[PDB]
């Protein structure tokens, strides 16, 4: 040293599609 | 005021009716179980003689 | 395959149907000229429901509008749909009632009737399996309600087995905007409990604080109530003219909601209501759905349920969503509400799913709730009947047309019998 | 106004142009357009009212047409041809030209002619307008 | 040789049809437009799609159902869906009115216009299939068509054709949930038909479908499309060993005499396990012994009850997989040392096991994940009766206002028919409590 | 595979298969003839699958009109294995046909001999993409 | 094989498909069709996108199916993502 | 009224609640029941063995 849940929206809704694997 | 005091002793009274009912539950499980240990207890004596 | 036959009467009638028609035609996509312009192909598969084939692409509604004077044919005309309504369906005569239910049920009334039954059976004929019928009128003005309840009266009698729904204006306390019309309410009421399947209550109450405090606006004018009333008088035929998990058609839903054949009144609400300065911060979840619709002010009828027992529910929902989170939300608000419920019938909620939305929109909900609390209005007006039949005023606009003296007094007996079946529930 | 302010107030009406203009309103014959071959011969008459920016839409009956012709559109402001939903923009007066052609609710009005109170207000104003609609005028009279 | 013929009513038989046959296409590699894959211009691999697919000259096979509904507009999307070309154009039953949550109108006014329609394709498809063991019966309590429409149905049926078998996969009703109002009604009065005119009746909940699949899939928020994949699930094991060589086949007839013991007692419960996601696969071993303890464990139990408030008549295993007799043997004697689960004293044999070689196949953007081996269980249990006590107190409490009592009266049958309905179940649970009292 | 368990433990474990080779495996189908002596019942044209899982190999005959006979399975999912006998006290694990099948290889099933003739067009386009495997595939070597 | 399978060489019948079955189900109002696209098409230019006249044979109800209507409009008269009128509305008419 | 109600509603939580209390006297009677069974049942088998 001298030298130099993403949304609450996706959490609560839909995750039937995308599991929380897929999330 | 009193409307509120009497949806706060509503929401008590349910719920603990709903620890009654689990709880009655539970003691015919003990029950039954019971029966079972004294049935269990009889064989193993008999055998034992 | 199943169709629709829309009746509207009334200047009431014409401003609501109107709207009533923009509105699907939005939905189903369709211009004021008269031809489809939209995107998609499930759009064209139930458009018999409430469109006519004609030639050169074009739909037009199977709609009857009716009225009595000539000065609201000009106005439906005039409006940016006025176009795509044949020319064929308006019926007018060449003199109007005025305010009094006696001029449109006994005299003025009678000869017009001979003619829309006329206009009625060549069209409902013209189907394949017709559902049912639908009326859209008002009881505040004896145009739309003296002779109104005389095609109840008279289709009744032709086609029994089948359904008729009826969006009716019992009027309100404080929008109250003619002397006599407890007298056009009560007389039309009595002839409505008997004849009829299906009643909401539409009160302008409502729709003017809803606008005034849950949208936040400053000059509702007629079409912004025309456009809240169709959102609801649209979002009761959705799983008809769309697929999706559980259809559920007017008979469906009346079969749950009609326990005895006097228990058929109703009060609408709609979900997806908010305001433009608060669209953004709101997030749109059915937890959000269900918790807006269940409060009293977002109701279509001057009424409280908190003065009576939701007796039975229904809901229909809009858009493509998981059950998972609705089947728990309803059942979470009727284990925590169960002093606003009756105890002798279970399972008071009916369920119906649809996948497709409204335009501007991906989740919506509609409410039909039958309660014992919906008397109260029926109770303000018998009061307000009785002050004024007591001192014998107002009836030689009444009797000196043919009505007896006695026709006020089974009016009564009726109305407070009724509202004496009401009470038992309570 | 709930987008700006917290407590929405109504609009602000514009009558300053209420007070200049009154009664004031400009006639134009126009044609329909239509694919349907009978809407050949369907002559419309136009009424601009200066005062609210507002177009009505008048049919005259015609003798042995057997169209049951009148009041086509009554007094509603027109928006349509490309106009965003956040912004309207709105048919003025400075586009009725001679030749023109306006898209009302999808219907399609061709002008070809009006009136000399008309042409009065093109040589009065004469500096809104285009130089399309100067040359069209010039040409008709 | 061997064929199988599905009838599935209502609403939910229609939608749980699409999900049943879309695996069926892909256990034998069917595509769907119908066929084998043009890639592969040589076929006729293994005569396993002869008992439910058809054979034609040009090389198409054709499912040997019917799916009935009174609503045109959920069987339209078959027509219109990814699988038009597949299904057959008369396979397809459509109604034109729908019976509308009622039973009246399902069974005695709109029920018999097209009773004769629908028997005319399963006499059609009964002379094609040279050997049919019976029929199954996918149908739905609450619904119109499934509980009307049926009532007529299996009544028929056991006169058109006597000693044919009668299997059915009934959706109950949840006991906190629900769709409608009247389905006490919808359920009770469909009941007098059942108890005499058929052989096996396995119940479905959905409630306890939700729950299952929230805590164990780790997927929240489920639909219909992913809970047909389950049921359509279940319907491939029991079926795996007439299709599929194993190591012991159980036939369709197998099972239909080990689990009923009374003609009264024909109602099991379904189970199955292991219903893990992908990522829940690779970190836990799944031993025979862990797939088969999921599945006595109630928290597992398909149907909401408990057997240990209860106690079972009969049981059958259902091993679909890569398994050996010996952990087999080594699993169902280590169930008998528990105390916990408790049988009758009068039935001391309550197993019946079935072995497949295949292991089950998976679904792109299906739930559940690639296994090796698993289990179903088809087990009689007197608990049911705990689930139709609480439905009768809550068809009691409702008919004693008569409330609904003119949606059925006017539409042509009689009232006699409600202390019927109500009296016949009274001595049915009156059987229940005779058979699970012991000596 | 059962039994070296004995020496390669004093107490036995159960034996593992490839759950890596189950896990990725589609199924390799061969057009094949009967050969034996000139006799003129022998006719039949079968179909043989490679199933690539489990290393597997099932023989099947579709059935055809007028014929005398309908096999309509020959082997049901089984291994296969060379002629080349020692069948008792073999000290290395046995020998079993893996997937080397070319265009007019004969080969001994059972004692049966079978000549391949012509196989599907998703087995020759697997013969053309994997070629480090079937140097008879190269359009560069075959030229 | 493989020498052979490397080196190996690879409409009015679609037309005639739907002329039969425009003379089964009775189609014959095509003055419409060319009507119609002679009021919205407002250039110079005789051409439209495929979506246009697809949604125009689809909002007129033609007793045609969706894969020989989507085969038409893909395949042949489609010259690049744009149809001509006038000879695909003289096709089609029998 | 509501005060008749709010009386009504702590008199049910009152007794409900003294029913939880005795529902634990009897489960914890049956826990010591249970063990003392196990007990006599592990002197047992080794009397047997
Ligand atoms: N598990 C499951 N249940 C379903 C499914 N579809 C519908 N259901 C059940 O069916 C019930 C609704 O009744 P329906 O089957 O829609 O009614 P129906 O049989 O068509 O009879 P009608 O409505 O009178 O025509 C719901 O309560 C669901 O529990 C499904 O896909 N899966
Ligand atoms: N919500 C709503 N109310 C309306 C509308 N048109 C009229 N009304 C109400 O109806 C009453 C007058 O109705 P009226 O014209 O006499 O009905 P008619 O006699 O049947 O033609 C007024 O008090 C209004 O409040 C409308 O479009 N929407
Ligand atoms: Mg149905």
């Amino acid at each position: 040293e001298f030298g130099q849940g993403h949304t609450f929206g996706h959490l609560t809704h839909d995750a039937l599609g995308l599991s929380t694997f897929q999330k | 005021h009193l409307e509120k005091e009497r949806d706060r002793y509503i929401n008590q009274a349910s719920d603990l009716t709903q620890k009654v009912l689990m709880n009655m539950e539970d003691i015919k499980v003990r029950e039954t179980q019971i029966f079972d240990y004294r049935k269990k207890i009889a064989e193993s004596e008999i055998k034992l003689k | 395959m199943r169709e629709i036959v829309h009746l509207q009467a009334g200047q009431c009638g014409n401003q609501i149907g109107a709207k009533f028609w923009e509105v699907i035609s939005d939905e189903h996509g369709i211009d004021p000229t008269g031809t489809y312009h939209g995107d998609s192909d499930l759009q064209l598969e139930r458009i018999n429901v409430y469109y006519n084939e004609a030639t050169g692409g074009k739909y037009v509604p199977r709609a009857v509008l009716v009225d009595l004077e000539p000065g609201t044919m000009d106005s439906v005309r005039s409006g940016p749909f006025g176009q795509i309504f044949r020319p064929d369906n308006f019926v007018f005569g060449q003199s109007g009632a005025g305010n009094n239910w006696a001029k449109g049920h006994y005299t003025e009334g009678a000869e017009l009737v001979d003619s829309v039954l006329d206009v009625v059976r060549k069209e409902a004929e013209s189907c394949d399996c017709l559902q049912g019928f639908q009326l859209t009128h008002s009881l505040g003005g004896g145009t739309g309600s003296g002779m109104g309840t005389l095609l109840i009266s008279k289709i009744r009698e032709e086609y029994p087995d089948r359904i008729m729904n009826t969006f009716s204006v019992v009027p309100s306390p404080k929008v109250s905007d003619t002397v006599v019309e407890p007298y056009n309410a009560t007389l039309s009421v009595h002839q409505l409990v008997e004849n009829t399947d299906e009643t909401y209550c539409i009160d302008n109450e409502a729709l003017y604080d809803i606008c005034f405090r849950t949208l936040k606006l400053t000059t509702p004018t007629y079409g912004d109530l025309n456009h809240l009333v169709s959102a609801t008088m649209s979002g009761v035929t959705t799983c008809l003219r769309f697929p999706g998990q559980l259809n559920a058609d007017l008979r469906k839903l009346a079969v749950n909601m009609v326990p005895f054949p006097r228990l058929h009144f109703f009060m609408p609400g709609f979900a997806p209501l908010t305001s433009r300065g608060s669209q953004q911060y709101r997030a749109l979840t059915v937890p959000e759905l269900t918790q807006q619709m269940f409060d009293a002010k977002n109701m279509m009828a001057a009424c409280d349920p908190r003065h009576g027992r939701y007796l039975t529910v229904a809901a229909v929902f809009r858009g493509r969503m998981s059950m998972k989170e609705v089947d728990e939300q309803m059942l979470n608000v009727q284990n925590k509400n169960s002093s606003y419920f009756v105890e002798w019938i279970p399972n008071n909620v009916k369920t119906a799913v649809c996948d497709i939305p409204p335009r501007g929109l991906k989740m919506s909900a509609t409410f039909i709730g039958n309660s014992t609390a919906i008397q109260e209005l029926f109770k303000r007006i018998s009061e307000q009947f009785t002050a004024m039949f007591r001192r014998k005023a107002f009836l030689h606009w009444y009797t000196g047309e043919g009505m007896d003296e006695m026709e006020f007094t089974e009016a009564e007996s009726n109305m407070n019998d009724l509202v004496s079946e009401y009470q038992q529930y309570q | 106004q709930n987008c700006f302010a917290l407590i929405p107030k109504a609009p602000k009406k514009d009558v300053i142009k209420m007070l200049v203009n009154d009664n004031k309103v400009l006639r134009y014959l126009a044609v329909l357009e239509s694919p349907i071959p009978e809407d050949k011969d369907r002559r419309f008459v136009f009424s601009y009212f200066l005062a609210t920016d507002m177009i009505s839409i008048f049919e005259p009956p015609v003798r042995n047409s057997g169209i049951i012709g009148g009041k086509y559109l009554g007094r509603t402001k027109v928006v349509k041809p490309y106009s965003t939903v956040d912004n309207p923009v709105y048919y003025g007066p400075s586009d009725f030209f001679i030749g023109a052609v306006i898209e009302v609710f999808g219907h399609r009005f061709i002008i070809l002619d009006t009136d000399e109170y008309v042409l009065k207000y093109m040589e009065s104003n004469a500096a809104q307008y285009s130089p399309e609609a100067l040359a069209s005028i010039q040409n008709h009279v | 040789m061997r064929e199988c013929i599905s009838i599935h009513v209502g609403q939910a038989g229609v939608q749980i049809g699409n999900a049943c046959w879309e695996l069926y296409c892909l256990e034998h590699g069917i595509q769907p437009d119908g066929q084998m894959p043009s890639d592969k211009t040589i076929g006729g691999g293994d005569d396993s799609f002869n008992t439910f697919f058809s054979e034609t000259g040009a090389g198409k096979h054709v499912p040997r159902a019917v799916f009935v509904d009174l609503e045109p507009t959920v069987i339209d999307e078959v027509r219109t869906g990814t699988y038009r070309q597949l299904f057959h154009p008369e396979q397809l039953i459509t109604g034109k009115e729908d019976a509308a949550n009622n039973y009246a109108r399902g069974h005695y006014t709109i029920g018999k216009e097209i009773i004769d329609l629908v028997l005319d394709r399963i006499r059609k498809l009964a002379d094609q299939c040279t050997g049919l063991q019976g029929f199954l019966v996918f149908h739905s309590f609450g619904g119109g068509t499934g509980s009307g429409f049926t009532s007529l149905l299996m009544e028929r049926l056991s006169v058109d054709y006597g000693k044919k078998s009668k299997l059915e996969f009934s959706i109950y009703p949840a006991p906190q949930v629900s769709t409608a109002v009247v389905e006490p009604y919808n359920s009770i009065l469909t009941t007098h038909t059942t108890l005499e005119h058929s052989d096996c009746a396995f119940m479905v909940d959905n409630e306890a479908i939700y729950d299952i699949c929230r805590r164990n899939l780790d997927i929240e928020r489920p639909t219909y499309t992913n809970l047909n994949r389950l049921i359509g699930q279940i319907v491939s094991s029991i079926t795996a060993s007439l299709r599929f060589d194993g190591a012991l086949n159980v036939d369709l007839t197998e099972f239909q005499t080990n689990l009923v013991p009374y003609p009264r007692i024909h109602f099991p419960l379904a189970t199955y396990a292991p219903v893990i996601s992908a990522e829940k696969a690779y970190h836990e071993q799944l031993s025979v012994a862990e797939i088969t303890n999921a599945c006595f464990e109630p928290a597992n139990q398909m149907v909401k009850c408990d057997p240990r408030h209860g106690k079972y008549m009969a049981c059958c295993l259902l091993y679909r997989g890569d398994v050996v007799p010996k952990d087999v043997n080594a699993a169902i004697a280590t169930i008998k040392t528990k105390r916990t689960i408790q049988f009758v004293d009068w039935c001391p044999t309550g197993f019946k096991v079935g072995i497949n070689y295949q292991p089950p196949t998976v679904v792109p953007g299906g739930d559940l994940a690639k296994v090796q081996r698993a289990v179903c269980m088809l087990s009689n249990t007197t608990a049911i009766a705990e689930a139709w006590a609480r439905l009768d107190h809550k068809f009691d409490l409702m008919y004693a206002k008569r409330a609904f009592v003119h949606w059925y009266v006017g539409e042509g049958m009689e009232e006699g028919e409600f202390s019927e309905a109500r009296e016949d179940m009274a001595a049915l649970e009156k059987d229940y409590e005779e058979v699970g009292v012991d000596s | 595979e059962d039994s070296l368990r004995n020496c390669i433990d004093l107490k036995p474990t159960p034996h593992r298969r490839n759950f890596k080779k189950f896990m990725e495996k589609n199924i390799l189908r061969f057009f094949a003839k009967l050969v034996t002596d000139k006799c003129v019942d022998l006719d039949r044209m079968f179909v043989i699958s490679y199933y690539l899982g489990d290393d597997t190999i099932s023989v099947f005959e579709p059935i055809e009109r007028n014929s005398g006979i309908a096999g309509g399975m020959f082997l049901k999912r089984s291994r296969v294995k060379k002629p080349g006998q020692e069948v008792f006290k073999s000290e290395l694990s046995e020998y079993i046909k893996a997937e080397e099948l070319y265009i007019g290889v004969t080969v001994n099933v059972n004692g049966y001999l079978f000549r391949l003739l012509n196989a599907d067009e998703y087995t020759l386009n697997y013969m053309e993409q994997n070629t480090d495997k079937y140097p008879f595939s190269n359009l560069k070597l075959a030229l | 094989v493989t020498i052979a399978r490397h080196y190996r060489v690879p409409m009015d019948f679609l037309i005639a498909l739907a002329h039969e079955k425009f003379k089964k189900n009775m189609f014959e109002n095509f003055d419409t069709f060319i009507y119609s696209c002679v009021y919205e098409d407002r250039e110079k230019k005789n051409v439209l996108p495929t979506k246009d006249i697809k949604r125009l044979c689809k909002s007129s109800r033609l007793p045609l199916s969706d894969d020989l209507l989507e085969s038409l409009l893909s395949r042949f008269e489609d010259s690049e993502k744009q149809i001509d009128y006038k000879s695909f509305f003289s096709a089609l008419n029998w």
